[PDB]
């Protein structure tokens, strides 16, 4: 703050120091999924890592 | 009765394989057809599950 030097009142303006925040969270889930029949997986699945797991 | 030649009738055969997500797994053979053998457990009603299939 200024005032006036020599100014005839002699209160001052006492400052504030505040603190702040935001918080941060953890609110997701990312997923991928596959469901294989038994015949898709016997049958249809030649490598399951190239084919599977890699896309 | 039946009379048939060799080439009449076919029978194929695939025995499935067990999965990555299951527990237990073997073979079997049933007359020469190799089997799959898979177990599961039901938490659910407290018990196992198996299961042949070909």
């Amino acid at each position: 703050n200024r005032r006036d030097l020599r100014d005839p009142d002699r209160t001052v303006i006492a400052s504030e120091l505040v603190e702040h925040s935001f918080g941060v969270t953890l609110d997701k889930h990312v997923y991928a999924a596959l469901k294989f029949t038994d015949e898709q997986r016997t049958l249809d699945i030649r490598d399951y890592t190239k084919q599977v797991l890699m896309p | 009765a039946y009379l048939w030649h060799r080439t009449a009738f076919i029978l194929a055969y695939r025995t499935p394989v067990v999965p990555e997500g299951a527990k237990a797994g073997a073979s079997f053979s049933a007359n020469g057809v190799a089997l799959r053998w898979l177990a599961d457990y039901d938490y659910s009603q407290l018990g196992d599950r198996t299961l042949l299939d070909v």
